[PDB]
């Protein structure tokens, strides 16, 4: 992982995206449920 | 009828009442598109992006302006019949005695 | 009901516990609708024949 | 469509999108035509009878 | 912009007097007047 002063910014694009690992495995979620983002569609992630 | 049709303004006390109302209508839609202060004026995306206890307060903020709107509408309507009726009682008068 | 809920169904539920505000509002207007048909028949129609 | 929810009947639409636009809406902000994520059709939307 | 109304619930109702029948009465008030004073 990248040092904080230096974040590292991944971009995903074009794609599904299965967010049920990261529910399966601190999960804060704003202006979205945490349960509903498997029936979103996003311009990027 | 060189009067009438030369004077635009001549019929104006019959299209200032098509004109009141039109506006009434068309004051009413656009004002769904206000928010109070909630996240979105489309209820369909409240409930699909936030959950239940939290879109029902969203939600709460647009039901209640929107309640605001119509009572506001319905009184002006109240008010204009009132000069309306008082109008077509002159009319009514003046054919009986005219 | 449509007014202000469109076709959210969960919307139309949770309206149903602001009052009798709905009702009121349709009984006004329905008032001023039955005046403006009395209204014309004062002026015209006085004549039996 | 696309994440986009609501009843209503979908008909063929004569709007010309620009290549760049995915909807459009009326004068209350709501979406009363779509482009077909697929197809690349656009769609009318209207309230059912 | 009428039906634009009438995807929000807002609705017009007709009048009982369509404008022939009141062309009718005026008419009948015109003759009355001319030929009986």
């Amino acid at each position: 992982f990248a040092s904080v002063y230096a974040w590292n910014r991944k971009r995903i694009s074009n794609c599904v995206a299965d967010y049920s690992v990261l529910y399966n495995l601190t999960f804060k979620c704003y202006g979205v449920s945490p349960t509903k983002l498997n029936d979103l569609c996003f311009t990027n992630v | 009828q060189d009067s009438l049709s030369s004077t635009p303004s001549a019929l104006g006390k019959l299209q200032d009442v098509v004109n009141h109302n039109a506006q009434a209508l068309n004051t009413l839609v656009k004002q769904l598109s206000s928010k109070f202060g909630a996240i979105s004026s489309v209820l369909n995306d409240i409930f699909s992006r936030l959950d239940k206890p939290e879109a029902e307060v969203q939600i709460d903020r647009l039901i209640t302006g929107r309640l605001q709107s119509l009572q506001t509408y319905v009184t002006q309507q109240l008010i204009r019949a009132a000069e309306i009726r008082a109008s077509a009682n002159l009319a009514a008068t003046k054919m009986s005695e005219c | 009901t449509m007014y202000i809920c469109g076709d959210s169904t969960e919307c139309s539920n949770l309206l149903l516990q602001y009052g009798s505000f709905c009702t009121q509002l349709k009984r006004a207007l329905t008032g001023i609708a039955v005046e403006q048909d009395k209204n014309t028949q004062e002026v015209f129609a006085q004549v039996k024949q | 469509f696309n994440g986009l929810k609501g009843t209503g009947v979908l008909t063929e639409s004569n709007k010309k999108f620009l290549p760049f636009q995915q909807f459009g809406r009326d004068i209350a902000d709501t979406t009363d035509a779509v482009r077909d994520p697929q197809t690349l059709e656009i769609l009318d939307i209207t309230p059912c009878s | 912009l009428i039906c634009a109304q009438k995807f929000k619930g807002l609705t017009v109702l007709p009048p009982l007097l369509t404008d022939e029948m009141i062309a009718q009465y005026t008419s009948a008030l015109l003759a009355g007047t001319i030929c009986s004073g």
